[PDB]
């Protein structure tokens, strides 16, 4: 009945077709971000579909520019299209003003594009969530963003199938201003808590940025020291 | 017209005169050429009055909207880069103006912008038909180590000199001082006159 | 039957799809505004989803300019989009005329954008209500505005889940021309009356403006003195 | 069946969706207009939703220019939008010709906009009726106009819930060329005949114009002398 | 089934939705036209909804120019919109060629506009019939035109509820080249034959034009001499 | 099921909606064309709805230019619209090249317009058939064309209700290169064979053209000599 | 060309001559430059003949349509305000014309309109290359208190003078008289000629 | 043309003359160059008559609409800023005009606006070809402390002087006085003439 | 269910609406093409609906240019439209490059137009198959093309009702590089194999082209020598 078009409200004032887009996001790999002392980090799991796949390719952590990065979960083709919108949106701002003073605005622009697809008939929403993490003139930032166009700023958060596991673990364990090394360890520990024991965590992706620096992608060896 | 912008340790001083002429004909003796466009930013205009006034209104609107959206003031260099883009986009049907943008973010800045979008930062700059005379006074008398009072006097002199030799310049001198402490403060007329008198000048 | 498209009247001359949009508004946090002696104020509650969220972010009270503010309730992505339409609409008017003589006109423009989406097929309405409060050349103003594009001017009003609680309490308790401090206390008191006892009111947002001044956002400490 | 789209005729040649729009008009407050000696007047009732509402705001009688006014009933957001179309349409005519020779033509333009939305799929009709009253070069004019785009000129008429009460009362009691004061009294009396006794008529709106003058809006005290 | 969209043929090759529009025409007041010696005339009945209505207003016989007039039956708002198309169309032709040589072409343009709305989805037909009567370079002309866009030229015809009554009466009684006075008498007589006895014919509209003249609208006193 | 949109194929590969349009053509008056010695002719029957109709008006045989004519059957408003397209199409070709070398191309253009309306949703087909007859640089031509956009060239053919009667009669009786007078007699005789005896053939239309001449419309007296 | 329009107590008189020249070359001796465009409105044209004639046709159409829609005649001032807008809208690709619009609504009016939409009301006006000569006769001889016969003679004279000294003006004089009583009446040729003879004139 | 606008304690006085010339040719002696455009706002026009007249009509329409929508009169500065935008938007295909806008909101104001959207407020201003002559009278004779009667005389003189030396200026002087108490009041002709006579002047 | 719109996939990944278009092609007359020594030929059957039809008209074999020809089967109006697209497409290529190097590209353009109508809603596919045969710079070419936009190059093939008969017969009997005369005989023989005995093959169409020549249409006498 009220279930079948993005332009229809339910009698309780719901947009089920958007709620359903949100279920697509649960089917992705788990990723998380968190703030620590003068910085922010991302860590992502990854389905490795086979051993005939190429590892050093289609990365779950994607740089938007040198100081901003995003992880995504949900439909992959949608996620790709949104990350490239995010990059082009970032460059438009830099050309207009010479720099990206507040990352919240990039995020909002991306969130608005998504919101727009929850209002005009003839399109479906993007079945994607994103976490953006970076440094701007306010400081280290960490945002998420869903198919509805909803935005929140966090100290730590996660997206993907293991989201709920990882958020509980962090609700108990997270502290602010950890040093980078401990922050990464807490993160790996949190990620593991979302697996189903027996199942073991292969090489995940880790990026981090600290105030006054550019992003820094951990290579598989450096990542290994935490497994 | 004569407008000037100088920088000091932790301050920007901007000044203009007020005369508006249709050719040799002095139509208005108290036009306004100095505007606050943000908490810590001021702008001076020279050139076609209609084009200047439109741009004053846009910069007020856009810098206010930006601040609300970002929860911080546009960096001064950003204000210049915005103006730079706006003006270049329409270079073949241009805004016939010369702008000074001055302000404080993490430091003092003054930028000078032309009708093609050329923008350049400098420790001081002047614009309008009186500007050469100002550049004279400043070359000879400006110091980085000047205090805000010394600086205010300096600009009063430069514009007084301009007024004495540019028939397109005249009227009361306006001065604003922009600091982190007190923001953009437009000095009161009676204070400027006092200093004009104490420095031994005219108009 | 008559329930399923914005362009369809019921036989009693109703637009149910719009009525449904209105239910979305009931799912937001409660917020209220009221006029007092030479001014107007806004107070908003807030869902605090977790302790991993960032407090000093995504505010329920949003400045439209230095003399006008809004609170909103309902679908958050819709609300964000409408607040930014409101801001751009305000600046357009200032550029045209040099100032915003009558806030009612800003509100009407926003309300017209909303009405438009209750008439053309291919779009759904915005599931949002807003309160606008500010000073203009008439004096202190307080308006609300719903998904239908309906507008009213009030002495006091509210929006959100606890609307009916808060409007009764104010129907009994509100007087005009209170001093600011008493108006704020009456507001906190009214807001509490909408909670379900046991449940207690955490730090809410408070903004106020008086004739001849700019808005003033209460910090969490100042707000605390009223809790 | 034939009930559900503006573009569909019933087998008897009816547009029910338009007939349904007409029911929305019955849900509004009652208002009436009448011609008297060298003039015309409007009187409108008003839902006063609360004591927290602001009286001197959102008026049911709206000036279109100095010599023409309108009252409306039905969906309020639709009404607002139509009144502003009416005002802009009036000013276009003045700019083209220097004046508004015949009010019937302003009304027709508004009625044509309304008719248009009863023919093209993708839009619903405006659920609004209006009465326009003013002076032009023919003399004092009084028109009404409904969702269908139908127009009539009257000596007296009404719109809103109490329409039928008020039109009977006037069918019995109206005479032409009354003096203003008696015309207003007949009107208040007629309006009362539509209330449900027990229920009493609070302060209504009253505007009037006479040949060679501009409109004149009665203040609440002047109105009180007739209650 | 085959009943519900203007773009759908029935298996017998019918457009029911157009046939239904043709039923809207039966709900109008009866009007007729007829040719007589060097001229043509129109006569129209009129619903007089009340005594609070204004007689000298919204006329059933409408001039298209000085030498062409129309009467219409059906949805009034549609009819208004069509008559104004008719007028603008007439003037376009006069501006292009300096005059209106053959009225059939005006009628065809109007008929084509109507046909167009019986072929493209997204619009309903105009629920209107019209009679056009005038003088052109061929001579006195009398046409009708229906929602389908169908056109015929007559010596006498009618439209509205009483159509069939009036057409029978004329099938028996009409002769060509009557003098104007007898032609009008026959018309009034025919019109009366369509009423339901008891029910009596109030003041109807009468317009006439003869070769070498402009139209001439009978005033209510002149009309009365025939009642 | 497969019956209700011009864009839908049946599982047997049929377009029923087009087939249905073809039924509309059966409801028209019968007309025929035939080639004879150095020429071609058309004859058309005619519904004479009443004696109040005007005979010398809305002709079933319509000239497209001086050397090409058409008769049509089906929905009359659609036919009118198509004949005018035909005329405008004829003149475009003459302006481009100075003359109309091959009538087949005019017909194809008309036929393509028709086909187009059997492929894009949002329109219905024209419920019309036409016969075109004329002289061009190939010689005397006779084509028909239906709602599907199908075209055939004939020696003789017919369209309308009595089509099948007339085609059989001609299958038995037609010979090529008759003199004009005998061709016309054969035609009248054929036409009569399609009536239902008792029923008798009133004055029909007859046009003819021979090589090196322009068309020639028989007047009702000349036509009478064959009845 | 010479056209004139005058007002009196309850009447408007408009007149023109008929000559059409391609430069010094008299192509046509009886062009028409005076047209009725409504029951109580007349228009005279000067300038490019194609632009004039197009405007005559629009005004006829639009004033007829207006009258059917409003059930009253367009006020004369409205007619001018319409023309004013039409012409100004296309000022940079203009109708190369000068128009006189004259008529009766609640009173007599004559409006003069230029190719940029300037419109001005006056008790009298003239246009075309002969106009200065006309303005001479009128300055000297026009009276408000003139009767319609006196006025008709006046205009005959003004144009006859214009014809004698403007080679671009010539041919038969047309006159129309617009009154509430009889509407727009174009005086017959034999009557104009009779008055030309009785006043002692030529052409 | 000559128009003038002056401010006093609680009043604005605006005046113009009425002459309209096609070059040296005086086509109309009583054109109108002073218009009320709102309850407490008046406008004077100079420049191309078509462009001027179109803008008068727009300002009337738009200021009436604004008032109905806002339930207050447009502030005078707002009226200027509107015009400023309108005119600048089309600067490369401009309205060839000079406008004065004068009125009362919380105080008296006179603004002067050019064909590029330059707008400047002043205690007085004048426009048209006669304006230099007016600026002379005013420079010498204007006082802030003048009364409304003294002001009306002053403007009658300034324009009379302009008329005596500008052949593009002439005809009856129009004056309007705008006050909070009585609104925009256009002084009657016989009262202006009386003051002309009493001051000892001509035309 | 999955059956009723060109834009819908069945759960097995099929487009039934396109498969149904393919059934329209089976209703056409049988035609075939085959390559022989230095050339290619076409042969087509033909429904001869009556003896009142004109033979030397609407040909089943159609030249696209001097070196390329096509035969089509299915809906005739769709086929006509596609042949003209084919001709215009050919001339565009010749104007761009001066010649048509590879006929495969012409075909692909035609095939792409067809594919396009199997992907965007609001259109149905063309119910047509075509065979294109010609000489280009590769050599003699023979392609077919169906409603789906599918293309194949053949040595011999056929389309129409008798397709399957003719393809079997050729699967058994065809050899490459026959001389023209034997190729034509094999073709006639193949064609006959698809008839239902009793039923006999009237005069069919035959066109052929050999390297270094232009096409050559066999006249009915030349064709007769093979019957």
């Amino acid at each position: 009945a009220y279930d079948r078009a993005i332009t229809v409200f339910s009698p309780d004032g719901r947009l089920f077709q958007v709620e359903y887009a949100r279920e697509a996001v649960k089917k992705g790999s788990t990723a998380l971000g968190m703030k620590f002392a003068n910085g922010v980090l991302l860590i992502s799991d990854k389905k490795v579909r086979s051993r005939l796949i190429e590892q050093n390719s289609i990365e779950k952590i994607q740089l938007i520019d040198d100081y901003v990065a995003a992880v995504t979960s949900g439909l992959v083709a949608d996620a790709r299209v949104l990350v490239d919108f995010a990059r082009i949106s970032a460059q438009q701002e830099k050309v207009t003003y010479g720099s990206l003073v507040n990352i919240e605005n990039l995020v909002k622009r991306v969130a608005d594009q998504m919101q727009q697809y929850t209002q005009y008939g003839g399109v479906r929403p993007y079945g994607v969530s994103l976490i953006f993490a970076g440094i701007d003139q306010i400081g280290p930032r960490l945002f998420d963003c869903d198919p509805a166009g909803t935005i929140n700023e966090y100290k730590a958060t996660a997206i993907g199938s293991g989201k709920d596991a990882v958020v509980s673990f962090l609700e108990r364990e997270y502290k602010e201003n950890l040093p980078e090394k401990e922050a990464v360890t807490l993160g790996i520990k949190a990620l593991k808590s979302s697996l189903e024991e027996g199942e073991e965590l292969k090489a995940p992706e880790i990026a981090s940025i600290t105030v006054g620096n550019k992003y820094r992608i951990y290579d598989q060896e450096e990542v290994k020291k935490f497994l | 017209t004569t407008t000037v912008g100088i920088t000091l340790k932790d301050a920007v001083i901007m000044a203009t005169e007020r005369r508006v002429t249709m050719e040799n004909f002095i139509m208005h003796k108290n036009g306004k050429k100095l505007f606050q466009i943000d908490t810590y930013t001021g702008m001076t205009i020279a050139g076609l009055v209609g084009d200047a006034q439109v741009l004053v209104r846009y910069m007020k609107a856009e810098l206010e909207l930006y601040r609300l959206q970002r929860r911080v003031n546009m960096p001064i260099e950003a204000v210049a880069t915005l103006l730079s883009n706006m003006l270049n986009q329409v270079k073949y049907m241009p805004y016939m103006v010369q702008l000074l943008v001055g302000g404080i973010d993490t430091a003092p800045h003054v930028f000078s912008i032309d009708a093609a979008g050329g923008s350049v930062e400098d420790i001081y700059a002047s614009t309008g038909s009186g500007s050469p005379f100002v550049y004279g006074v400043l070359e000879s008398q400006y110091s980085e180590k000047m205090t805000v009072d010394e600086g205010v006097d300096l600009v009063i002199r430069a514009i007084s000199a301009a007024k004495q030799r540019d028939s397109a310049s005249g009227g009361m001198i306006d001065v604003a001082v922009i600091t982190r402490k007190d923001g953009y403060v437009q000095l009161p007329t009676d204070q400027i006159e006092s200093r004009i008198r104490k420095l031994g000048l005219i108009l």
